[PDB]
């Protein structure tokens, strides 16, 4: 039983965004690190829901500060086999394993649930600094998989923050975004969107607008 | 006579608290039947074997240790130290020369197990073996000085403290210095000159120097350090390289490039 | 067939922000042993507070584990302007499995203090015409994340509410939202909410903002 040790594999999902705008390219990406000088050569074989495919692409060796090697395998992925819940298996070999490594990686499970995007002036205790806070409410929406962002005048906002998905009691997730702009832009009237994208919504985006107009 | 010279089995200057090690008092003029003083910090041990066996390692231990037998002269130190941690990393030696071996072993308290180990020189690891071994260093170079420790995996990830080992140069790059001035009339001797010296007090030790031009050898491995060109017609000329090293040649060391004209 | 190397491991808490908050209440560091032995269960805790050796901690009983070890705990009270003024504690863990003792510290997140800055914020127009509702309380600024955020309502305590962790902001502060979620029947009633932050660079180490439809 003293076969312990060798290189270990990490398979990661794509991006949310990228798996919701079908002009953009969603990967899993399949990590191999602590390889070895003595047994550089590793094996890549990747699995959709079983059956094996042969499209990904393999970066060469490259060497870590550790000299050990880390050797990265990227698939590319059908942006609704993603959704539709497809699960995908890296498969590693190597010399220095006394068994190849398997790693299943796949979207949550659960039937889909819709945000609700609600957008919140700043309060009016805030008024009375030189930087306000613009908030986007995003509740009730699941999986957690989500992408939130500003934009104002066809331009993206320089200078927001989103809070990670916060499960909520009823098993669906919220998350807040702080925009924080000028008080002068507010209080000039200008139109800031917070732009949702999510696979339960329709063309997977919402976006709802914030602008001063109480007169 | 010469000086005793103490040997570790093993020779890992470093152990764990309750392991074993054995001190080899050594004299060139082979004695029989003389007595062996043994000294740990300058005070006298109570054991004239000429081996000493420490059974169960204590802090007591810990210290330099000299030895001397019948006219040799007191040997030089060697200092043990005693430890107790998870790993500790075991060198062959503290302080080296330029082309002499090193030794390193990542050792586990209690003989246990860890692999994916690392080396580490100056807080970088150097080295990565998927199961735990030793590592030997064998043309060591100033480089190789610094602060050595370890890391393993057993139930968790341990990591050793750190030592320090010093590996001294012997002899710096042998510039080759141009005598008579570039250019110079066809017909006028030269003198050339390969520039390095000894840093340590080696007594018996000479380097022999070879002088290149381009890639054609000239003069090879020689206890002299000038090439004498009679009178000079510049066919000898253009790029001078020379090289100085050991008579083992386990440390070599070049020259820039003289562009001689002449 | 050697053993892999190995002993009991240590992990030391810290005490819980409101305990250090709140002159009322008992805050505690907490060191926690794990992978204690069945062969070796002895186990003995020295503590020192600022390098000073104290004596007035608690050890609890063990408590086996799913994964055959033991977990035992040793509990210290700590006063509370020494935690804050940044005292460091030191838990001392022996026992024959290990090479030798386990020393562990904390102290105070060193760091300038920051004030929090509190706002409450209504529910949006659109969420209206759900039947439950959404109430925010953006907390903004503070250094360090060791904060604690609750909701009351009458005297009563409101716990239909979750709040996200601490998220490093743009300028080196900490920023968070804490959702509470009500009745719609209760918030048009005209029923007054209030949101309650504790924090060590507040004035009296706590500050309240009160929450209701306006007209
Ligand atoms: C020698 O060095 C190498 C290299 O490390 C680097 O060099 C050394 C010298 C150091 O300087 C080091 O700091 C450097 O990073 C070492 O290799 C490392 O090995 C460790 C393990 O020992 C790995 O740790 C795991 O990390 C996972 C997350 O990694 C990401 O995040 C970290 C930072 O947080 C990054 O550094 C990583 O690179 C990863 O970053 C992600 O990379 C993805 C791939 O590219 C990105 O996705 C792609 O992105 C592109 C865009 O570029 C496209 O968008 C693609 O579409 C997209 O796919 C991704 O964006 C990027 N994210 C970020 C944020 O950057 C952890 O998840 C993991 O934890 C799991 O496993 C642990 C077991 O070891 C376990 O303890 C954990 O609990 C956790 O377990 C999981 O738990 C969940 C529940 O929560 C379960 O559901 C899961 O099932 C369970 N999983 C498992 C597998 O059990 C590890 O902590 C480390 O990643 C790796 N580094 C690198 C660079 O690869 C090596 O260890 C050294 N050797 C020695 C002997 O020391
Ligand atoms: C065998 O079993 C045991 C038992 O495990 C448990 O039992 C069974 C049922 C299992 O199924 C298992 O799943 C169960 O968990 C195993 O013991 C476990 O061992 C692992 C390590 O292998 C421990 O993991 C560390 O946890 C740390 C934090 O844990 C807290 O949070 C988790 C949940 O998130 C809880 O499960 C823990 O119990 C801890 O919860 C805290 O509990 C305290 C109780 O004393 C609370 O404090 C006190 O609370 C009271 C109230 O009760 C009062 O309020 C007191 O005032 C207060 O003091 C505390 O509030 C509570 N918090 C929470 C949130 O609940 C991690 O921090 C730690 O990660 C560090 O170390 C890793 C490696 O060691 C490293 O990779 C990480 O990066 C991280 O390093 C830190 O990083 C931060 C940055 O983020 C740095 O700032 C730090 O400096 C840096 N520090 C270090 C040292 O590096 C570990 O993940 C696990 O906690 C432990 N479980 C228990 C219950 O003790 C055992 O491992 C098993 N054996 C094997 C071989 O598997
Ligand atoms: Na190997
Ligand atoms: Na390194
Ligand atoms: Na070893």
């Amino acid at each position: 039983p003293e076969l312990l040790g060798g290189p270990s594999v990490f398979l990661f999902p794509p991006k949310p965004k990228d798996t919701l705008m079908i002009s953009r390219t969603p990967e899993v990406t399949c990590v191999v690190v602590d390889v070895s000088h003595e047994d550089p050569e590793v094996k890549f074989n990747w699995y959709v829901d079983g059956v094996e495919v042969h499209n990904a692409k393999t970066k060469p060796r490259e060497e870590q500060y550790n000299s050990t090697y880390r050797v990265v395998s990227v698939l590319t992925v059908l942006h609704q086999d993603w959704l539709n819940g497809k699960e995908y298996k890296c498969k590693v070999s190597n010399k220095a394993l006394p068994a190849p490594i398997e790693k299943t990686i796949s979207k949550a499970k659960g039937q889909p649930r819709e945000p609700q995007v609600y957008t919140l002036p700043p309060s009016r205790d805030e008024l009375t600094k030189n930087q306000v806070s613009l908030t986007c409410l995003v509740k009730g929406f699941y999986p957690s998989d989500i992408a939130v962002e500003w934009e104002s005048n066809g331009q993206p906002e320089n200078n927001y923050k989103t809070t990670p998905p916060v499960l909520d009691s009823d098993g669906s997730f919220f998350l807040y975004s702080k925009l924080t702009v000028d008080k002068s832009r507010w209080q000039q009237g200008n139109v800031f969107s917070c732009s949702v994208m999510h696979e339960a919504l329709h063309n997977h985006y919402t976006q709802k607008s914030l602008s001063l107009s109480p007169g | 006579a010469p000086k005793a010279v103490i040997k570790l089995q093993p020779p890992w200057v470093s152990v764990f608290q309750e392991e074993s090690v054995t001190l080899h008092c050594e004299v060139p003029h082979l004695p029989g039947s003389s007595s062996t003083q043994w000294f740990l910090n300058g005070t006298a041990i109570q054991t004239s074997t000429p081996t000493y066996h420490i059974t169960s390692a204590s802090e007591d231990d810990s210290g330099e240790y000299r030895c001397q037998r019948g006219l040799s002269g007191r040997s030089d130190p060697i200092q043990l130290e005693v430890h107790r941690g998870w790993l500790l990393l075991q060198v062959s030696s503290r302080v080296l020369t330029e082309g002499e071996p090193l030794a390193l072993r990542c050792h586990a308290w209690k003989d246990k197990l860890v692999y994916n180990v690392l080396y580490y020189r100056n807080g970088k690891a150097f080295k990565f073996f998927h199961w735990n071994s030793n590592l030997t260093i064998l043309k060591t170079n100033m480089s190789h000085s610094g602060t050595y420790h370890c890391s393993g995996m057993g139930k968790r990830r341990y990591t050793s403290a750190g030592i320090s080992v010093t590996v001294k140069e012997l002899f710096p790059a042998p510039v080759l210095t141009a005598s008579v001035t570039s250019p110079l009339l066809e017909g006028t001797p030269v003198t050339l000159s390969c520039e390095t010296k000894l840093l340590l007090q080696r007594p018996g030790l000479q380097l022999y120097f070879s002088f290149y031009m381009g890639s054609k050898t000239l003069r090879g491995r020689d206890t002299s350090s000038e090439y004498q060109i009679l009178t000079a017609r510049r066919e000898d000329s253009g790029l001078y390289w020379c090289e100085a090293a050991t008579e083992d040649g386990n440390v070599l060391k070049r020259s820039p490039e003289l562009e001689l004209q002449v």
